[PDB]
C-alpha cells in the first residue's frame, strides 16, 4: 500500500519547566517572634539551616531550568517587516508589535487559561514573562527565516518554501512534491494552526499538565500553614497563649511539643518539594532536549515530535512551562499496488534506487515511498546485481535504456 | 527582599547600628526592584549580560560604572536581523573546527554509616534503648 | 552536618552520652539518653533521605554520560546540540575524579556569502530540480552548490531531475541545462 496524498497535522505538547520559588524562614515558621521558643529551637542544632539550604537549592534550579529550555539562542533574531513565507501564515504564533506586552495570540490563550504569610515568602524568577517571550520570538524568527542553520552557527537566510523542501526531503519525500503542492500544503498548515486556537479554547484540560504543578504546590503550602494550628499534644496551638498562661518550667514543655511537631511538618514539606523538584527538573531537561532537536533541527526520532513524520516545531511560552506546536507529515489515501523486489531484464536482476517497484496490473513503475509518483523503469533509477535465479520474488519486465534512442 | 525602599529598611538603624552598617540607608544608591529594596548599587539604564542575578530581570555587577557595583536590566543577547527574502540564500564558504568541553558527574563518594555507633557510640545502655526503635537502623 | 549534630544536645542535659551515664542514675539517664537517641536518629534519617535524593540526580547524570559515550564517541550523533554547538564529527572522552569529560569536535559553517536562488530551472518546458543541492546565482550565471560549503557546479542533467512542467513551480527561473552527451555524439 502506498499513500497518494497527505495531510499536515499540527499538535501541541505541554511540558512543565519550573515551580514557584518558595522559601521558608524556619525559625519564624516554628517560633514566630517568641524569644523563648527560639532559645529552645537552637537545641535542634542545624536542622533549620539545612532546611533553608534545601529550599534555596530548589529555588536556584528553577531558574536553571528556565534558562536551559529557552536561552538556547545566542542572538535575538527578529522577523522581516514583510512576512512573505510562501503562503505560510505565522501571524498567530508571532508577536504583535502594536501591543508592547505581546506574547502572540496563541501565547495569550495559554496565559489566560492557566490560573498573609508567616515565615513563608515567594521569590520572583530571574527571567520575566517578557524576557521569555523574547527568547521564544527569537527562536521562531530563526526557525522561519534561517531554518536550522542558526542552531549550528550563524543564521543563514533561506526562502521559506525552500526550507520546507529540505524538510520534506528529510522525511523521504522528493522536493518536487512540495513545490507542486505548495499552495495545498500552505493551506493545510494555515488551517491546522487555526484549529489549535479552537483546541486550546475548547478543551479546559488541555493545559492540565501545567495546572497540576500549580495546584500541587498550592496544596503543599496550604498544608504547611494549616499544621500551625494542629496543637501537637500541647495545651494550645498558639505559642503566645502558652507563654501568657504558664510559667517558664511549664511552658518549655508545651512549647517543645509544638516545636517538634512543627519541625517535623516543615521537614515533611521540604522533603516533598525536593522530590517534586526532581520531577520538574526531568521535565525541563526533556523540554530543553525537544527545543534543541525539534525546534533547532529536524528530529528523526519516532513520536518524539507528535505523530507522523517531523517537519517543524514552533515553541510558545506558558506560565510555568513551554508549549510546542509540532508540524508533521501524515500519509493519506493509500492504494493497493502489486509489487516485486526486482525486475528480470536480459538475465540481469534490477533493483530500484531509492524507490519501490509497483504495478497497476499491466505496467510496472518505480515509485517513491510515502507519496506514490510512478516513473518508467529505466537504467537511471535501477541498479544491477547478480542474475535472476537468486531473487525469490523477481518478475520479468523491460528496463528502458534512454541512450538507445540517442544512438539509434 | 519584598521590602519597600526607604520606607521599611530604614527601621533597623533606629537602634544606632555600626556606622559601616547604617550606611545602607543613604539615598541615591537606593533602587526599587520587584525582588525588594536594593541598597548600595548604582542603577544604570544600560544593559549587559547577567553577572550576579537579583530577580525580575535585574542583575548586578562590579565595573571598573567605575569602581562600583551597578544594577541593570539584563540583556538577552545581541539584536540580529536575518536578511530574509523570496530568493536570497546565504551559504558558508569556509568553516572552522571547534572543540568544546562537556563535564558530567558520574559518581559520589561511597559513604556508609554504622547507625548504632553513630547514635550510641560504645554505650551498652544506649544500644539497649535503641533496640526499641525496631528496624530503623537496619 | 551529620557530625556536628552529635553535639546538638536535643533537650538533654548534655550532648555527651558518657557524661549523662556517669552523672545520672539508671531511671534518670534513660530519659536524657532517649532525648539524644530521638534527635540523632532523626538527624541520621535526614542525612540518608538527602543522600537518596542526591543519588538519583547523579544516577540521571551517569545515564546521560553513558548515553553520550555511546552516541558521541562510539558513533556520530545527528542530534542537535547533543554534542556541543555545530555539526558533530567526533568526541573524545577523558577521565575525571568523579565524572567524565567529553571533548566534542564539531563543524561550524563560517564566512557566508549572499547568493540569489531558485527552487527550479525551466529548460525546454521541463522543470529541473537539484539533486542533493541548491540552485544559486552570482547574478550572471546559475550553479548547483552543495549545502553547508558552497562549491558551484554547472547545472547539468547529471545533478538535476525533471518533474512536471514549468507552469506549476512558483519561483522557477529560465536557464540552460547542460547535457554532457551532446558533445559526445555531435
Ligand atoms: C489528489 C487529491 O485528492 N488532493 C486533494 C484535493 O483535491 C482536495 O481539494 C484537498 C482538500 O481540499 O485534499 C487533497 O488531498
Ligand atoms: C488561518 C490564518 O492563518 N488566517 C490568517 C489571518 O488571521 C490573517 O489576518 C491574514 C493576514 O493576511 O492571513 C490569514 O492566513
Ligand atoms: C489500500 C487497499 O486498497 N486495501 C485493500 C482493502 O481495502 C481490501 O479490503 C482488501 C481486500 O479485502 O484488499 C486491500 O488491497
Ligand atoms: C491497469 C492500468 O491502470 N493500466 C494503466 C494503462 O491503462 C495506462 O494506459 C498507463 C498509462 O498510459 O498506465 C497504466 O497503469
Ligand atoms: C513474491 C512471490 O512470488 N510470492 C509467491 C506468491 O505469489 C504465491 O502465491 C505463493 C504460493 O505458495 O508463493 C510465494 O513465494
Ligand atoms: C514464472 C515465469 O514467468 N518465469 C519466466 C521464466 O520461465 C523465463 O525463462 C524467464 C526469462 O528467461 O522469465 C521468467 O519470468
Ligand atoms: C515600593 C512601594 O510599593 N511603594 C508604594 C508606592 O508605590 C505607592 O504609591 C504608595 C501609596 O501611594 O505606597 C507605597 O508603599
Ligand atoms: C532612564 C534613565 O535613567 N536615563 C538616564 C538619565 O536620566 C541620566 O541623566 C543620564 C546621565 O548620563 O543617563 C541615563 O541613562
Ligand atoms: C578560503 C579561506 O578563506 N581560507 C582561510 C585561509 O586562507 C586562512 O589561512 C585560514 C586561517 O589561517 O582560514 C581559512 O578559512
Ligand atoms: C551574507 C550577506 O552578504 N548578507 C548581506 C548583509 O551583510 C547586508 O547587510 C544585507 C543588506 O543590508 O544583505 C545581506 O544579503
Ligand atoms: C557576476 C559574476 O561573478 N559572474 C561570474 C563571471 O564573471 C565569471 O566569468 C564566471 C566564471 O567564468 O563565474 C560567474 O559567477
Ligand atoms: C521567488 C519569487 O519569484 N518571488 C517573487 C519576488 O521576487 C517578487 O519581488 C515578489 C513581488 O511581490 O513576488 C514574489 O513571488
Ligand atoms: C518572467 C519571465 O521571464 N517569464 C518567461 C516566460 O515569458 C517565457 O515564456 C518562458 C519560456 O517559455 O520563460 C520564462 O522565464
Amino acid at each position: 500500500a502506498i499513500p497518494t496524498n497527505f495531510t499536515i497535522s499540527v499538535t501541541t505538547e505541554i511540558l512543565p519547566v519550573s515551580m514557584t520559588k518558595t522559601s521558608v524562614d524556619c525559625t519564624m515558621y516554628i517560633c514566630g517572634d517568641s524569644t523563648e521558643c527560639s532559645n529552645l529551637l537552637l537545641q535542634y542544632g542545624s536542622f533549620c539551616t539545612q532546611l533553608n539550604r534545601a529550599l534555596t537549592g530548589i529555588a536556584v534550579e528553577q531558574d536553571k531550568n528556565t534558562q536551559e529550555v529557552f536561552a538556547q539562542v545566542k542572538q535575538i533574531y527578529k522577523t522581516p517587516p514583510i512576512k512573505d513565507f510562501g503562503g505560510f501564515n505565522f501571524s498567530q504564533i508571532l508577536p504583535d508589535p502594536s501591543k508592547p506586552s505581546k506574547r502572540s495570540f496563541i501565547e495569550d490563550l495559554l496565559f489566560n487559561k492557566v490560573t498573609k504569610f508567616n515565615g513563608l515568602t515567594v521569590l520572583p524568577p530571574l527571567l520575566t514573562d517578557e524576557m521569555i517571550a523574547q527568547y521564544t520570538s527569537a527562536l521562531l524568527a530563526g526557525t522561519i527565516t534561517s531554518g536550522w542553520t542558526f542552531g549550528a552557527g550563524p543564521a543563514l537566510q533561506i526562502p521559506f518554501a525552500m526550507q520546507m523542501a529540505y524538510r520534506f526531503n528529510g522525511i523521504g519525500v522528493t522536493q518536487n512534491v512540495l513545490y507542486e503542492n505548495q499552495k495545498l500544503i500552505a493551506n493545510q498548515f494555515n488551517s491546522a494552526i487555526g484549529k489549535i486556537q479552537d483546541s486550546l479554547s475548547s478543551t479546559p484540560s488541555a493545559l492540565g499538565k501545567l495546572q497540576d504543578v500549580v495546584n500541587q504546590n498550592a496544596q503543599a503550602l496550604n498544608t504547611l500553614v494549616k499544621q500551625l494550628s494542629s496543637n501537637f499534644g500541647a495545651i494550645s496551638s498558639v505559642l503566645n497563649d502558652i507563654l501568657s498562661r504558664l510559667d517558664k518550667p511549664e511552658a518549655e514543655v508545651q512549647i517543645d511539643r509544638l516545636i517538634t511537631g512543627r519541625l517535623q511538618s516543615l521537614q515533611t514539606y521540604v522533603t516533598q518539594q525536593l522530590i517534586r523538584a526532581a520531577e520538574i527538573r526531568a521535565s525541563a531537561n526533556l523540554a530543553a532536549t525537544k527545543m534543541s532537536e525539534c525546534v533547532l533541527g529536524q528530529s528523526k526520532r519516532v513520536d518524539f515530535c507528535g505523530k507522523g513524520y517531523h517537519l517543524m516545531s514552533f515553541p510558545q511560552s506558558a506560565p510555568h512551562g513551554v508549549v510546542f506546536l509540532h508540524v508533521t507529515y501524515v500519509p493519506a489515501q493509500e492504494k493497493n499496488f502489486t509489487t516485486a523486489p526486482a525486475i528480470c531484464h536480459d538475465g540481469k536482476a534490477h533493483f530500484p534506487r531509492e524507490g519501490v517497484f509497483v504495478s497497476n496490473g499491466t505496467h510496472w513503475f518505480v515509485t517513491q515511498r510515502n507519496f506514490y509518483e510512478p516513473q518508467i523503469i529505466t537504467t537511471d533509477n535501477t541498479f544491477v546485481s547478480g542474475n535472476c535465479d537468486v531473487v525469490i520474488g523477481i518478475v520479468n519486465n523491460t528496463v528502458y535504456d534512454p541512450l538507445q534512442p540517442e544512438l539509434d | 527582599q519584598g521590602v519597600n525602599c526607604t520606607e521599611v529598611p530604614v527601621a533597623i538603624h533606629a537602634d544606632q547600628l555600626t556606622p559601616t552598617w547604617r550606611v545602607y540607608s543613604t539615598g541615591s544608591n537606593v533602587f526599587q526592584t520587584r525582588a525588594g529594596c536594593l541598597i548600595g548599587a548604582e542603577h544604570v539604564n544600560n544593559s549587559y549580560e547577567c553577572d550576579i542575578p537579583i530577580g525580575a530581570g535585574i542583575c548586578a555587577s562590579y565595573q571598573t560604572a567605575s569602581q562600583s557595583i551597578i544594577a541593570y536590566t539584563m540583556s538577552l543577547g545581541a539584536e540580529n536581523s536575518v536578511a530574509y527574502s523570496n530568493n536570497s540564500i546565504a551559504i558558508p564558504t569556509n568553516f572552522t573546527i571547534s572543540v568544546t568541553t562537556e563535564i558530567l558527574p558520574v559518581s559520589m563518594t561511597k559513604t556508609s554509616v554504622d547507625c548504632t555507633m553513630y547514635i550510641c557510640g560504645d554505650s551498652t545502655e544506649c544500644s539497649n534503648l535503641l533496640l526499641q526503635y525496631g528496624s530503623f537502623c537496619t
